[PDB]
């Protein structure tokens, strides 16, 4: 794992000895050296994962999320050099930096086969998405919504530390084979229940989960561009990744307490759903989107069946890159209108083809639209829950509904009717623009393609 | 004879079966008179700083601002916790999460039940 | 924009009340905001509650789509009643009378069907008949197991 | 056997030619309607021979030619049966498509 | 359509329902009463790959009109004798089928009047 | 580029059911002023219009005759 | 299909079924003749007429705008204004 | 799912018989045609609602063809009380019309006579609820009497469209089309029904007033 | 090729085409066509594709495991033996993931060669896709996404006690 | 109650809109052209019995009752012609209404196609530029103080100039581009 | 250049497929199911040539 | 060459037109005709239905008590 962490810690002197005018040419052209180099990681056995060292390690959860990750910092590169194109040269390369350091430190907590170093990586994580929100944020709340955010995940993942430390103890390791061949059945005392809680709070916050989901529609919001794709595409991933980790040694416990949680997503993407349908903003309808859809895998990871995994897994993969995408066009309307409300723009398509047929695609990829990825795992979502229950197939099947009957209402008012009259600086597309799309969009329809080596580690 | 209409909430009133617009006191000539001059005063600033050659981009709508900021960024400050507020998120906040709660327990309970005693059907059901 | 421009808390006193209306262009004696029940609506006015499909589809506006006018309060659910969505629009029967007459349709409808079902029709013959002991080997039945011997008689 | 297969499955690549043709255009197209059209009845034509086969002998088949992924137990692959409901189907379709594009080719003119 | 009126309006004790059928043994009232003899074996019948519904008393018929559609390709209208034949046999059997109701309407029908008869006797 | 118009003179009212309601409407001591207007609706190719029977069987006479061939064809084709 | 329009056809229209009215003599009418001034009509009657362009042009003027029509030339004018005639 | 069927078509057909747009009628025409597929695969005839989709695609296509003929000829104009006259004003349209509408009836020997009077002839002599069979029996007659409302108030009668007359249909492209689509609703139907392979026991064996049923309804 | 035995299929018997009428079918004419301009410069190209695939010839080889000890014999807590046996046993499982998915096959095939007596001639594959899939779910069902050969084992031990203790009350 | 140039609706206004829309109506339910024109003479009759009423309040009453008597007698769906709102066809050109700034976001190499329609709009946009400012002088000194009272807009006065607020009113787009 | 969509549109795809068809799917096992061929009493089979018997004598109705 | 609009009166008739919708018409009067003169059954009926009252006790086995 040596072979992608030191490249990426030595793109910060790539990006600081670089001319004022050639630091996004360079960057760009190397995080995609990097992400091309990335697809090393997929030699993957039937039976045993790839082990590096005692350090780093990487099964066939992880590989996705690391080409994603690897994939996504060039895509950030190119869409946050617009509206930091009058900023100055040392501040750019901060931001660049800062964007260089959430890589790195991404990419080395989905490989840390010791769970402490995974947990100190997962909450260096925090401070560089901190200070980009909370610097290069435009609006008077974009504070708030840092205290909000940083806040909710450190009150509800010191405890996992408290928890980590007392495995540690107890079992005497915290490495993940020697925990995969060590692990011994969880009693019913209160003792577990508490440490239970402990272990699954800190995801449940970082999924999230609704009812502590209040973090997500201002730091969607207030972020910028290339903060919304890292808080859409890899953190929430982050957390379902690291609740995939701790489950394993909560059996059987989960059995029974997973029991109010389940409920907390089953009639929380419901809820959630229908504030899209009364959402007077882009961003907060994307953000409660991506809230729907975490609470759905969610409930998948709780159940803890081989399908569900498996549909978490490419769901999580299709979200992010779908998620990714939406934010990316809602950031171009919003860099041409100069506002964030939906209704104020209307009627783009006649003035914007090609970018209403990249939101076209970007709406029909959010419902899940066969053969995408999105919907095979939402697919393998619904099989898994309908084998733990009958009615769970209403709590998915309505939200069917309503998943579309927000999509399509967000594909009408930006796009169809009739155009505002009084704005007239709707610029043509720029090619920059529209290689971003491509570049989020064209991944996803391959890998409808080719699905199984983004279906988990027990496909 | 004919039959009367009455009004209901996605039904409402037609204009001409009012009997307000009939109405003819000099008091409701004035109030329209005063919303007329409101509506021009606001015509004539929109069409002003709208047919301006010099200016592109977006003029731009206080009552637009004021909607957005009411609907989303008021609602706290001018919330106060009553017995209204309270009961309407007591039942509308834990009541579906209960009953959820409840249904689920009650049909795994009994497919448990079932199952442990060798009851339901599960011949070919090797994929879950 | 500047922020005495911005919704604020309940008026009581009357001249809060005339600033507000003020402020949203509007009459002081048309101005009713919501009652005061603390759900955060404020001072924000009570429109009188109509869909956009009811205004006037000839007199032109600044937004001709969605029938509104700059400057103009617009309703706390504008983005409910567009033209798009749920309309208001009077009907040429009353309300009361359509939710009975198809009410009335659909239980006499189904009662109907309940009650053909429990009377069914039929021909008057006797049941049809196959040889070979009712197809016992072609409707899946083992070989090994011998059924008991059926056989239909003419008439 | 290898007529049936091969002559609907090129039925089938024959109607999906198009959409590559106009997705991968750079001119502005000499009467694209007119190829469409044309597409669609040499495609009507193509479906016409294994329905008449069909008629003749009685031939119901089933092509799993891409295998697509396999979820443990399960199996999933590109598999087209085609039975009585399928091949008489097509060809039905196939004609009435025809003839409403004829028309659209008239109808949408100044479009 | 008079029995339906009949069975609904008047009284069941006489009209035979359609659900279950002979309420009554062969061999009553019928001295050697013989069965119906098919022509096609089971063997030649499961080659041809009829239908299950299809795989009545009257297939004989059902074969070769198959056999003549198979055969005069693609002359596809010059096999009307055989299925007439076909249509014709499969009628008698509703003629058969019709006239086991009869039987079981008046056999319910004496059992009727045998009944009443023996309870005004005694 | 270039339209040009009937007589306005040329649109009559009699012997057009425009004639009747106007009779009618002088019989109830009313006029009508724009039976001119449509007096071209019943005057012309558009008046003599057929009935549902009438449409029904059109073409009737030629399939008749074209079936009348056929079948003494088929009758002396066979013998 | 739909042929091109222009200002003397919709004039030589309007006064075609103009001279078609029975309250109105043909020989008196122009194209400047206001009707309850110069040809002493009803503002009924200029509903009617007004109703009559409808029919006969296949696009319903508005009310606001119907009652503000007092000529022919006026007519003439808004349906040169709302069809965009003489490009 | 028979009892579906038959409300199905009912209520649409008894929506259709006072509509005035002549695409809505089209549209609750087929939406009766399925109906009557749903109930046809409620009596376990499959095979039928197959041979009915095959034959009911033909001419309710060809019948949307001519409405857009019709619509195009008018300058866009969808009302029914608009229209009139059009018997000789456009000859093809016209016949075309009147084949569609009399093979959507049921005329013996057309097209949907292979189909929509077999589906009756099951409907009848068949183990089936009563009410979802009077009330299909009434939905024919409803379809009857749609379908000749369209008939006359189309063709039938007295112009009504403005005094500018643009009517044309004189293209090859139209002409085909409708020629072919004309082609098939006249033989299809005959084609289709004696080429098929018997997949049931057809029943043939019914008293006069079953077998006439639909053909008098239709008539009435 | 595949081989036969792995996946049976009956003899055909094609029935001889004696035609009633003198009309000649275009399916032998189209077929004979078929075999005039399509069959011949595919054969062609493909000999010539095997004749450059024979100039140059290597192979490749199934790879084969040996027996490891499994976890009825394997020490508790000694990672080094068991995970061997977990290996073994998740490639077994993957093993028996695809007999299974041959099994099914084999059936499908049945229902579709035999067409409308597919209830009747197809009993012998339905009664081996039954067994195997009875010893598939007492092998592998219930365990959940965490499976591992203790679960497993733990499984199979409660199983025959169980069947134990029932044998213990009908004797 | 809602117009561009009075504040209200007056009485006669009211009686017109209540003929034109029951005129519309009765022509909806009498489809054939004959039996509409008996009920449209008879509808003129009616109107015309009550035309000379010189007390307001029984002038408001009996356009009250009419007003009951038309709401009694509508059709269900009258006919709407295909461009008035709620027609078939109404809005339905409206993607096609591209705005002229877009000409201003066009390349050089496919503005070279057309050279002298861009002189045309160069001289049509300077034509513009050289007005803009003589006609919001003459709306300042045109309206009195406190706002207009009314939406109506003033005529070029002067000669040589255009009237105010004009760009967006000539330069509008084409029912059928 | 008269009837080249009969040949890049129609021919190049039979063969392409049909190379595909015979060398690549028929060549691993079920990918192409057909089913069986109907069989009556008194034809011919041509892969073992047994002559099925002919059925049994009809007691005719007609 | 093309139909030119006319004004209030019957507008102008290619003979093609006319010619091929008489045509069709009377191919489908004749195909109507030529197929109820051939089949005559579909219509009408196909085999005679026997009323049940007409059958004697003897066929139906009736025991006479
Ligand atoms: C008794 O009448 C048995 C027939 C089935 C029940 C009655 C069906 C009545 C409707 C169908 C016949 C209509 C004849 C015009």
């Amino acid at each position: 794992m040596l072979k992608y962490i030191i490249p990426t810690m030595m793109l910060m002197p790539l990006t600081w000895l670089s001319k004022n005018s050639m630091i996004w040419i360079n960057t760009t052209l190397h995080s995609l050296l990097i992400s091309l180099t990335s697809l090393l990681l997929l030699n993957q056995f039937g039976d045993n994962s790839l082990n590096f060292s005692l350090t780093f390690f990487s099964d066939s959860l992880s590989t996705p999320l690391l080409i994603l990750t690897m994939w996504l910092l060039p895509l950030m590169l190119m869409a946050s050099q617009h509206h930091l194109s009058k900023e100055n040269l040392a501040r750019k390369k901060l931001f660049i930096s800062m964007l260089i350091l959430l890589q790195l430190f991404l990419i080395m907590t989905f490989t840390a086969t010791e769970l402490i170093f995974f947990y100190i990586m997962f909450e260096a994580t925090l401070v560089p998405t901190l200070i980009i929100i909370t610097r290069w944020g435009n609006q008077t709340e974009r504070l708030n919504a840092g205290l909000y955010f940083l806040f909710y995940t450190l009150a509800g993942s010191l405890p996992l530390l408290v928890a980590l430390i007392y495995i540690q103890n107890t079992m005497g390791s915290l490495n993940f084979l020697i925990l995969q061949y060590w692990v011994q059945p969880m009693p019913n005392s209160w003792s577990n229940t508490f440490m239970w809680l402990a272990c699954m709070m800190a995801f449940m916050v970082k999924m999230p989960l609704y009812g502590l989901h209040l973090w997500l529609p201002k730091a969607h919001v207030e972020a910028p561009i290339a903060g919304s794709m890292v808080l859409a595409a890899i953190l929430l991933k982050l957390g379902g990744y690291g609740m995939m980790r701790i489950t394993l040694l909560l059996n059987p416990i989960t059995d029974f307490m997973a029991y109010p949680f389940i409920m907390l997503s089953l009639w929380g993407m419901i809820m959630t759903s229908s504030i899209c349908l009364r959402q007077t903003d882009l961003k907060s309808l994307i953000a409660y989107s991506s809230v729907s859809h975490m609470a759905l895998v969610i409930v998948a990871i709780l159940i803890q069946t081989p399908w569900s995994y498996m549909g978490a897994t490419a769901l999580m993969i299709a979200h992010g890159l779908t998620s990714s995408m939406l934010f990316c066009l809602a950031n171009s309307n919003y860099e041409r209108v100069h506002s964030r409300t939906m209704i104020l723009a209307r009627g783009l398509q006649t003035l914007l083809p090609l970018m209403a047929a990249w939101w076209l695609l970007a709406s029909l990829t959010n419902l899940a639209l066969p053969p995408s990825i999105n919907l095979i795992g939402e697919l393998f979502v619904v099989m898994s829950t309908f084998s733990w229950s009958n009615i769970t197939i209403i709590l998915m099947g309505l939200n069917m509904v309503i998943t579309a009957l927000y999509s399509l209402y967000m594909l009408i008012t930006t796009q169809r009717g009739k155009h505002t009259h009084h704005i007239n600086n709707i610029l043509p597309s720029f090619t920059r623009e529209n290689a971003l799309m491509s570049l989020h969009m064209l991944p996803l329809l391959l890998l409808s393609l080719n699905p199984k080596i983004i279906l988990g580690p027990l496909y | 004879s004919f039959p009367k209409y009455e009004p209901s909430r996605l039904a409402s009133l037609p204009t001409t079966l009012d009997p307000a617009e009939y109405d003819i006191s000099s008091e409701t000539r004035k109030a329209q008179a005063e919303r007329l001059a409101i509506r021009s005063r606001l015509k004539r600033e929109y069409q002003l700083q709208y047919n301006d050659p010099s200016r592109r981009g977006v003029v731009e709508d206080p009552a637009l601002i004021r909607w957005t900021c009411a609907r989303s960024a008021n609602v706290y400050p001018n919330f106060r916790p009553n017995t209204k507020t309270s009961l309407l998120g007591a039942l509308f906040g834990i009541g579906p999460l209960i009953f959820w709660y409840y249904v689920f327990k009650t049909d795994r309970d009994r497919k448990e039940k079932l199952i442990q005693e060798g009851k339901l059907d599960r011949t070919f059901n090797i994929s879950y | 924009i500047t922020k005495d421009m911005l919704p604020g808390p309940y008026p009581k006193t009357p001249e809060e009340r005339a600033a507000a209306a003020k402020k949203y262009n509007m009459r002081v004696e048309d101005y009713e905001p919501y009652p005061d029940d603390g759900m955060g609506y404020g001072d924000y006015p009570k429109l009188p509650d109509r869909s956009q499909q009811e205004r006037d589809p000839w007199y032109d506006w600044d937004h001709p789509d969605l029938r509104l006018n700059w400057g103009e309060p617009m309703h706390w659910d504008l983005d409910m009643y567009i033209r798009n969505r749920v309309d208001t629009s009077p009907t040429p029967v009353n309300w009361n009378l359509m939710c009975k007459h198809l009410f009335g349709f659909v239980a006499f409808m189904l009662f109907m069907f309940w009650v053909g079902e429990t009377y069914p029709t039929y021909q008057p013959v006797g049941p049809k008949q196959y040889p070979y002991n009712n197809l016992y080997l072609e409707r899946g039945g083992d070989p090994n197991k011998e059924p008991e011997p059926v056989v239909h008689y003419e008439i | 056997m290898n007529l049936f297969s091969s002559l609907t499955l090129v039925t089938l690549i024959l109607l999906t030619m198009p959409i590559a043709a106009i997705n991968f255009n750079t001119h502005k197209f000499t009467n694209y309607p007119l190829y469409v059209k044309t597409t669609i009845s040499c495609a009507f034509i193509t479906s016409m021979i294994p329905t008449m086969m069909f008629i003749h002998t009685g031939q119901e088949m089933i092509i799993s030619n891409w295998h697509w992924l396999t979820i443990q137990t399960l199996k999933l692959s590109l598999s087209f049966k085609m039975d009585f409901f399928s091949m008489m189907f097509v060809p039905v379709a196939l004609f009435v498509t025809w003839s409403i594009m004829e028309f659209s080719m008239w109808y949408m003119h100044s479009d | 359509g008079a029995h339906l009126a009949r069975r609904y309006l008047g009284d069941a004790s006489v009209e035979p329902e359609p659900l279950r059928m002979p309420t009554f043994p062969p061999d009553y009232g019928f001295p050697e009463r013989k069965e119906r003899e098919m022509v096609a074996t089971q063997q030649e019948m499961n080659d041809a790959q009829l239908v299950l519904q299809q795989r009545d008393y009257c297939a004989h018929y059902l074969i070769r009109f198959l056999k003549c559609k198979r055969d005069s390709f693609p002359n596809f209208l010059a096999c009307k004798h055989e299925q007439h034949d076909w249509d014709y046999c499969e009628h008698l059997d509703y003629v058969k089928r019709m006239k086991e109701f009869e039987r079981e309407r008046r056999l319910l029908q004496r059992k009727k009047r045998r009944e009443q008869r023996e309870a005004d006797m005694a | 580029s270039k339209m040009e118009l009937p007589d306005y003179k040329q649109w009559k009212i009699e012997g057009t059911p425009l004639e009747t309601v106007q009779e009618k409407l002088a019989a109830r001591g009313l006029r009508d002023p724009w039976g001119r207007n449509e007096a071209w609706r019943y005057m012309g190719g558009f008046a003599n219009n057929v009935s549902f029977v009438g449409a029904l069987l059109k073409g009737f006479k030629w399939g008749f005759a074209a079936f009348v061939v056929a079948v003494g064809a088929e009758y002396y084709l066979e013998s | 299909d739909a042929p091109p329009l222009t200002l003397e056809g919709i004039k030589d229209r309007v006064l075609y079924v103009l001279k078609l009215y029975d309250k109105i003599d043909p020989e008196k009418l122009s194209v400047n003749s206001h009707f309850m001034k110069d040809l002493g009509l009803d503002s009924l009657d200029q509903v009617e007429i007004i109703m009559a362009m409808e029919d006969e042009f296949g696009f319903e003027i508005p009310d606001i705008d119907a009652e503000k029509l007092m000529c022919p030339q006026e007519i003439v004018d808004y349906i040169a204004d709302k069809k965009d005639v003489y490009e | 799912m028979l009892c579906l069927g038959a409300m199905t078509t009912l209520f649409t057909a008894m929506c259709a018989l006072t509509q005035n747009d002549i695409k809505k009628i089209i549209a609750f025409s087929t939406s009766s045609q399925l109906g009557l597929m749903m109930v046809t695969i409620g009596i376990n005839q499959p095979h039928l609602a197959f041979l009915h989709i095959c034959t009911h695609a033909f001419f309710k296509a060809m019948l949307f063809m001519c409405s857009g003929s019709i619509i195009h000829s008018l300058n866009d104009e969808q009302d029914i009380r608009k229209m009139g006259g059009l018997f000789k004003a456009m000859p093809f349209t016209t016949t075309a019309l009147i084949i569609g509408s009399l093979a959507l009836t049921g005329m013996p020997f057309l097209t949907g006579f292979y189909s929509k009077d077999l589906i009756i002839e099951s409907a009848n002599t068949s183990y089936t609820n009563a009410w979802a069979l009077l009330m299909t029996l009434v939905a024919t007659s409803f379809t009857a009497i749609y379908s000749t409302r369209i008939i006359f108030f189309a063709l039938l009668g007295q112009p009504r469209f403005p005094t500018l007359i643009n009517i044309n249909e004189n293209n090859p492209f139209l002409i085909n089309s409708i020629k072919r689509l004309l082609i098939g609703s006249l033989f299809a139907g005959f084609i289709i029904s004696n080429n098929i392979p018997p997949m049931t026991i057809p029943q043939m064996t019914m008293p006069h007033y079953l077998k006439m049923t639909a053909l008098t309804v239709t008539i009435l | 090729s595949w081989d036969k035995d792995v996946y049976p299929e009956p003899p055909r018997r094609t029935p001889a085409p004696s035609p009633q009428t003198s009309l000649p079918n275009p399916i032998t004419y189209l077929t004979k066509a078929f075999d005039l301009l399509v069959d011949r410069p595919v054969t062609l190209v493909r000999e010539f594709i095997e004749r450059q695939h024979a100039k140059n010839k290597y192979y490749y080889y199934h790879r084969e495991f040996r027996r490891v000890p499994d976890i009825t014999e394997c020490h508790e807590k000694d990672v080094l033996c068991m995970f061997e046996a977990e290996m073994q046993w998740k490639r077994d499982y993957k093993v028996d993931q695809e007999i299974v998915n041959i099994i099914q096959e084999r059936l499908k095939a049945c229902q579709q060669r035999e067409g409308e007596s597919h209830r009747q001639n197809c009993a012998k594959e339905l009664q081996q896709f039954t067994q195997v899939v009875k010893a598939y779910q007492d092998r592998y069902h219930d365990l959940g996404a965490h499976y591992s050969a203790r679960k497993c084992l733990a499984k199979q031990k409660q199983r025959m006690l169980a069947e134990r203790k029932a044998t213990k009350e009908a004797a | 109650a809602f117009l561009p140039s009075a504040a209200y609706l007056t009485h006669q206004q009211k009686v017109l809109q209540l003929y034109k829309r029951a005129l519309r109506h009765l022509e909806s339910r009498c489809v054939h052209r004959d039996k509409y024109r008996y009920f449209a003479c008879l509808l003129r009759a009616r109107f015309d019995e009550h035309k000379n009423e010189k007390d307001m309040v029984k002038a408001t009453q009996l356009l009250r009752e009419a007003e009951k008597e038309f709401w009694h007698g509508q059709h269900p769906q009258p006919y709407i012609f295909p461009e008035s709102p709620g027609g078939t066809s109404y809005e339905r050109y409206e993607c096609y209404k591209v705005p002229e700034w877009c000409l201003d976001d066009w390349h050089p190499s496919e503005k070279a196609m057309y050279p002298d329609y861009f002189a045309k709009r160069e001289q049509w946009k300077k034509l513009r530029r050289e007005s803009w400012e003589r006609e919001v002088k003459q709306l300042q000194e045109e309206t009195p103080v406190g706002g207009p009272r009314t939406e109506a807009l003033p005529p070029a006065r002067k000669q040589g100039d255009l009237p105010p607020l004009w760009w967006h009113i000539v330069t509008r787009p084409r029912e059928r581009p | 250049r008269h009837s080249i969509f009969a040949f890049t549109h129609v021919l190049i795809p039979v063969w392409i497929i049909h190379y595909y068809l015979k060398y690549h799917v028929t060549t691993k096992p079920y990918t192409i199911v057909e089913k069986k061929p109907r069989i009556f009493p008194g034809d011919t089979i041509l892969e073992t040539g047994e002559v099925i018997p002919p059925m049994k004598e009809f007691p005719d109705q007609h | 060459a093309h139909i030119e609009p006319r004004y209030r009166q019957f507008p102008q008739l290619t003979r093609s037109q006319v010619i091929q919708a008489e045509f069709f018409s009377a191919t489908m009067w004749f195909w109507i005709l030529w197929r109820f003169w051939h089949d005559s059954d579909a219509v009408l009926g196909h085999f005679p239905y026997p009323d049940p009252s007409q059958w004697t006790d003897e066929e139906l086995g009736i025991p006479p008590d």
